[PDB]
């Protein structure tokens, strides 16, 4: 029911119901077609943004879908990891994290441990595929 | 708790703020008319038919205008076009030799529809004619020309002159198939990013904004350029708003920006041919042949009252920030001709109005309402030739004459202010502007202030009582 | 066995027993390879071709992984899914679909509602998230 | 622990504990950044060296990301799959694979059959969709 | 120029080694020449004919 980036005021509770509205528009974009009509029109000023407005789109994309492959969450939107937030990251209870607080605000205040969170989500996920090649 | 665990949510509205590559997006029905426009060329991307803009509710954004990268990219861009356009036309260094130059004697009909009452095109442009070699030894042709006397210069030996620019730069003709009509430009970000947009409508430069939207790129900003005023742009919306880096600070330019448009009517009554002459091997130089009929200055119509109110209203709102001093506008100090005079464009052919019977006025107290009369304020306006768009950054063009009669109707969105630091006037409590100054950029800054880039961060994570399910 | 499109004219019974000889083929090609001989060669003709050529083949390819990410079917040629087929796309029986038609005139019938099948397969894989997290 | 290529000396079995040094640097890198300070800058001799290394990475990183999505090891470090062995590609015990070579000497030895063991994982994954379609 | 020159080194000096050339350019009009002299090394100059040209 909402638009793009529609619910970035909203608490995260009910900003984690519309993920997939701002998961859809990663790499659809205007920016696709060719022109208005088919000199050099390749290498015009216009004909270079474009060129490298296509490549800043894919990386873009491509930058969240290679942590969500070391992570273990390739084809899921809300994915369930075994790493326990130990607290030091942030202490606000399970009420005050998710029921004042906006997406933007969380962000925010964790931004010094996302460098670590990012690590230790990798290296669970390695150990649980080690754990399996000497299981099965 | 103590059973608490990581958990990954891709997509989450989460952005920050970051510089990108905008590129072009364009309109169909405004091209396709096979007229092959300067700016807003065919290479833009069809933009979307139904453009979508999503309102976020409780989002404060700091949105600062002076320090806009989107302005910046635009000038490159707007640079680019220009030096692009001129690069395939024709070099004028053929034209760099002796001109010796003579009065012009025109004949016309009487009346000329004399309601101006201005004057007439002659003392402002002179024939010039030049030497072309002939089979017979020791014979030369003299080739003609009717120049303006702002595009020749007297060096030595008086009644012999040349072209401005021979001495500082090679200037290529314009192109006569190409035009210089403003095409509406949206600004389109690739995916990935969004262009946060403040509704708020009595909203200055920099500052908290509590009405964001988001829009997947801008509306129609056409690069119309002139120096004194803004023309032919977009309104404001909720009032008069006035905006400047530090209002403290003289050196900074004051964008006045208008809710009510203002209508200048600029013509040119003249009637100009056009002859070629070839120069050079397949080329030739386009120059005017005579001026046979109706002469007389070119010049701009403003509705009087109308600019008489609107100056009442800027004062009003002037007076805001200056408490106690009394506000009168006074005509340009000095500089170049781009700074002291109005300078635009209007069908290919480049105009420098005066603009003193705007600019000066004074305003005391508003002690007396006085009554005047429905009357019409004529600005004459000179005509050049020779462009030097920008100082030192552009390439150097010639605009070949228009054949007949020109007109340009358009709206004053805007004015350029500067004021004057004065220092022991405490008890002559009284401040002064003057129109134009600033650079191009100014223009740009006001329709790129309420856009700011942001670029999407859609992973978050946060503590959920999931745990993965372990396999066994 | 058939090779690239061989078999787009069988039934789509029999047609998609080859679906690996049409996947091999969406990143590899010619275009990888260097020149015949390696100024700024970077900017000939044949040169901005072949770069325009590279950003084709990624983009082709990722606009078709992206759904698949989405709908939870990364990593798999087959992928099931809990979304119910209304009928209203397509009231045709078992046998007239999968012994009566190909690819190609399949993808013609539906293809009013493919805007619309896609938003539905991007919901369901959503809510089979949201009722887990709230689960476990 | 190791930096990047750090474990290439070790043996198959010691060196395989920092597979994930290597794996987050497959598109991370400084050439995302814009410039020291930004006619035509695009154009530049270093600007086409930069946006060409742009597209490198990104079919580099793409070339394996294509095979793990069709063996189905997506979003997986280590994937075991249902391919038996020959032992004709090697023949070699437990003891002299994991103990006694190394990475670089291990996939020198049966570069042979590469080509021919990427087909049949490929082709083993498919096998295991059309088995659960008439299944379920 | 001065006489003593700082014959620290004493390797030699410059006259022998630079040539005063005139000739004629275009002046920013092309129709009216000048005149123009300057210093030219002597390894950047070659004699073609027509001796002292
Ligand atoms: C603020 O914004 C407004 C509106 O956007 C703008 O006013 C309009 O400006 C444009 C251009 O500046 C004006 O358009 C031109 O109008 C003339 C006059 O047309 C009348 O007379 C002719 C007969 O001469 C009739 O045919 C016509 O129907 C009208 O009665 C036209 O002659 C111009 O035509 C040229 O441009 C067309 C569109 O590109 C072409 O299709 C056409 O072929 C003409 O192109 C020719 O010249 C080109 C070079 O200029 C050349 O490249 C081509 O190959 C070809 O030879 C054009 O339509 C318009 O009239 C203005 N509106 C009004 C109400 O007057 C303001 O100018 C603007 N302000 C500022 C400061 O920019
Ligand atoms: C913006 O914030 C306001 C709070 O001022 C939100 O309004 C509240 O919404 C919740 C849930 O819908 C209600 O339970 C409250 O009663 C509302 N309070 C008021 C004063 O209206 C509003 O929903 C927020 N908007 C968005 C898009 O998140
Ligand atoms: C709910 O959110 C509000 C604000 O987002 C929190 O209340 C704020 O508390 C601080 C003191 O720590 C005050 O300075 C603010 O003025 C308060 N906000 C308002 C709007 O008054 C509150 O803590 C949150 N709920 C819980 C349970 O912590
Ligand atoms: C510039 O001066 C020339 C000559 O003085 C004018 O051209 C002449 O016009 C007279 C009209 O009485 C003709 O008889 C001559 O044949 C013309 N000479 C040439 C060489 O064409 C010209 O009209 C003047 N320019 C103006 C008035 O704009
Ligand atoms: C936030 O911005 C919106 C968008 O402009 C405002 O809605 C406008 O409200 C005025 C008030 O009468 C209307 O005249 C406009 O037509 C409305 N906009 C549109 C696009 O229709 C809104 O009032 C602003 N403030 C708040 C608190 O939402
Ligand atoms: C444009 O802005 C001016 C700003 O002054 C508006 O003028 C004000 O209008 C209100 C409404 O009646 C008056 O109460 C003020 O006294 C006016 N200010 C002055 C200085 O006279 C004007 O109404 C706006 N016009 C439009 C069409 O929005
Ligand atoms: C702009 O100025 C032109 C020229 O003054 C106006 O065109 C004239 O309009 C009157 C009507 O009052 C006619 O009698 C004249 O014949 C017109 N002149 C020409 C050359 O056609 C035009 O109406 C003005 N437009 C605006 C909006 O003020
Ligand atoms: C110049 O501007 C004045 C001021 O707007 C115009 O006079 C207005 O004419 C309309 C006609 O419907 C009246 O409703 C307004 O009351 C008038 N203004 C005032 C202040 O009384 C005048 O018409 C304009 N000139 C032209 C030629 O249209
Ligand atoms: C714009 O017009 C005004 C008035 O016609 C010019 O001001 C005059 O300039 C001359 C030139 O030196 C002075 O002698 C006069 O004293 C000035 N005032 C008046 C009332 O004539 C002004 O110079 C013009 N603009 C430009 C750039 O020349
Ligand atoms: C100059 O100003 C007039 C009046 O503000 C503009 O005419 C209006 O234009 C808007 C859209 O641009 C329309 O929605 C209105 O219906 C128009 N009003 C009338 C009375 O025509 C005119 O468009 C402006 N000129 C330019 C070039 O923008
Ligand atoms: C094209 O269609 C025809 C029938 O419309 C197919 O012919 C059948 O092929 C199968 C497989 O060999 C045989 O068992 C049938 O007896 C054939 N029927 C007839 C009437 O000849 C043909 O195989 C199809 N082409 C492909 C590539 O599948
Ligand atoms: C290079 O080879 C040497 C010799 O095999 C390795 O050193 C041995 O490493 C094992 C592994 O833990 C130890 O148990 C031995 O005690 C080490 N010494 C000897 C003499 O065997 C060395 O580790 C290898 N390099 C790397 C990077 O692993
Ligand atoms: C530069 O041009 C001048 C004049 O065109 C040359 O001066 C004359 O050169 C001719 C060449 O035979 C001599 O006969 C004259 O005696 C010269 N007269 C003077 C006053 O100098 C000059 O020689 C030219 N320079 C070069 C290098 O050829
Ligand atoms: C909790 O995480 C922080 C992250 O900086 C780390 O410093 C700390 O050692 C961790 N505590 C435990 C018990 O793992
Ligand atoms: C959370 O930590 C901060 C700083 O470490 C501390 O000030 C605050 O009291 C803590 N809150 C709780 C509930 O432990
Ligand atoms: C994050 O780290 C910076 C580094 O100095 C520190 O100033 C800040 O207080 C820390 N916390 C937040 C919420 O920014
Ligand atoms: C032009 O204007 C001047 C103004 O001094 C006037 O004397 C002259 O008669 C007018 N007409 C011509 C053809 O010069
Ligand atoms: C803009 O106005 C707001 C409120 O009127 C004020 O807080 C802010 O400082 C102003 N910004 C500038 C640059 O004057
Ligand atoms: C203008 O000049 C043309 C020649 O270029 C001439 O035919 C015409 O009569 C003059 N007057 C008008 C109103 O066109
Ligand atoms: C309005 O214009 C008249 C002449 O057009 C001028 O004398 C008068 O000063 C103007 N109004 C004000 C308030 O200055
Ligand atoms: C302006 O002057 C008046 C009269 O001297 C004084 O009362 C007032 O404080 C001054 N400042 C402002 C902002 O009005
Ligand atoms: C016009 O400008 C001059 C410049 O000094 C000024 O003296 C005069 O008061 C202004 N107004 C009029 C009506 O002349
Ligand atoms: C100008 O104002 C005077 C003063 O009342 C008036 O008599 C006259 O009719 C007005 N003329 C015009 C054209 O408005
Ligand atoms: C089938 O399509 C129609 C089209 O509007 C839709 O309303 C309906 O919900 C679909 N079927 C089911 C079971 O949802
Ligand atoms: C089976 O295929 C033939 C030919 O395509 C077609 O005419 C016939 O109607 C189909 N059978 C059914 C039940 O639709
Ligand atoms: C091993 O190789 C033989 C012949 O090269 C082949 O028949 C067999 O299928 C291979 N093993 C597997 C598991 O495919
Ligand atoms: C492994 O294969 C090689 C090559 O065929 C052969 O010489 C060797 O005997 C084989 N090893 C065993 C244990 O069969
Ligand atoms: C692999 O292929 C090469 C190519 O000639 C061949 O020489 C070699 O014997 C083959 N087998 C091995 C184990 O290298
Ligand atoms: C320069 O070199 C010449 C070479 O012959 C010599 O005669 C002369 O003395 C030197 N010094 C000066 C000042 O000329």
């Amino acid at each position: 029911i909402f638009g793009f980036l529609g619910a970035a005021g909203s608490t995260m509770g009910a900003a984690s119901n519309t993920l997939t509205v701002q998961a859809r528009q990663l790499l659809s974009g205007i920016v696709q077609q060719q022109s208005n009509l088919p000199h050099l029109l390749q290498l015009t000023v216009w004909g270079i943004k474009q060129l490298q407005a296509r490549v800043l789109a894919v990386e873009r994309y491509l930058e969240v879908q290679k942590f969500l492959g070391l992570w273990g969450c390739s084809g899921k939107i809300i994915c369930c990891t075994a790493v326990p937030w130990n607290s030091t990251w942030s202490n606000k209870s399970f009420e005050q994290i998710w029921n004042n607080m906006t997406w933007i605000e969380w962000e925010r205040e964790i931004s010094n441990y996302t460098s670590q969170i990012y690590d230790i989500l990798t290296e669970s996920q390695f150990q649980q595929d080690i754990n399996e090649v000497d299981l099965l | 708790a103590e059973n608490l665990w990581v958990t990954v949510y891709y997509g989450v509205p989460v952005w920050k703020d970051a510089d990108t590559t905008l590129f072009c997006a364009s309109d169909a029905k405004a091209h396709e008319t096979e007229a092959h426009n300067i700016w807003a060329t065919h290479a833009c991307v069809p933009t979307d038919p139904n453009p979508q803009e999503i309102y976020m509710e409780n989002v404060t954004e700091n949105f600062n205008m002076w320090k806009n990268n989107m302005v910046e990219q635009m000038q490159e861009d707007i640079i680019s076009l220009w030096d692009q356009s001129l690069k395939p036309c024709v070099k004028l260094t053929p034209l760099c030799v002796t001109l010796s130059c003579t009065n012009v004697t025109l004949t016309n009909v009487n009346y000329t529809n004399n309601f101006p009452n201005i004057g007439n095109i002659t003392d402002e442009v002179r024939n010039c004619s030049f030497n072309v070699t002939t089979e017979i030894r020791d014979k030369k042709q003299k080739v003609y020309a009717l120049f303006y006397k702002l595009d020749i210069v007297q060096m030595e030996n008086k009644n012999s002159y040349r072209l401005i620019n021979c001495n500082t730069s090679v200037c290529k003709q314009a192109c006569p198939k190409i035009s210089f009509d403003p095409i509406p430009i949206h600004y389109c970000t690739p995916a990935g990013y969004a262009i946060l947009k403040c509704n708020e409508k009595n909203f200055n430069g920099t500052g908290p904004c509590k009405n964001v939207s988001s829009v997947q790129c801008t509306h129609g900003i056409k690069p119309v350029v002139s120096t004194q005023l803004l023309l032919n742009g977009s309104l404001a919306e909720g009032e008069i708003i006035i905006r400047s880096e530090n209002l403290t600070n003289n050196a900074k330019t004051i964008i006045v920006h208008l809710n009510k448009s203002v209508e200048i009517n600029c013509t040119r009554p003249s009637n100009n041919t056009r002859t070629s002459v070839t120069i050079g091997p397949g080329q030739v130089f386009y120059r005017t042949g005579d001026i046979i009929g109706d002469i007389r200055k070119a010049y701009c119509e403003i509705n009087g009252t109308k600019w008489n109110e609107t100056l009442k209203q800027v004062v009003g709102k002037l007076k805001e920030h200056f408490p106690n001093k009394t506000i009168s506008f006074q005509p340009p100090s000095g500089g170049d001709l781009e700074i002291t005079m109005h300078h635009f464009n209007c069908r290919g052919e480049f105009f420098y109005c005066n603009t003193t019977q705007l600019f000066n006025s004074t305003w005391i107290n508003s002690t007396t309402i006085k009554e005047y009369n429905d009357t019409i304020i004529y600005l004459p306006c000179k005509i050049k030739q020779i462009i030097n768009m920008w100082q030192g950054v552009g390439q150097c063009m010639y605009a070949p004459p228009i054949r007949g009669k020109i007109n340009c109707v358009s709206n004053i969105t805007g004015i350029l202010l500067t004021r004057d630091g004065g220092d022991a006037n405490a008890t002559n409590d009284t401040e002064t502007f003057r129109p134009g100054g600033g650079n191009i950029k100014d223009n740009w800054r006001s329709e790129l202030y309420k856009y700011k880039v942001v670029q999407i961060e859609p992973l978050g994570i946060a503590p959920t009582k999931c745990k993965r399910r372990v396999v066994e």
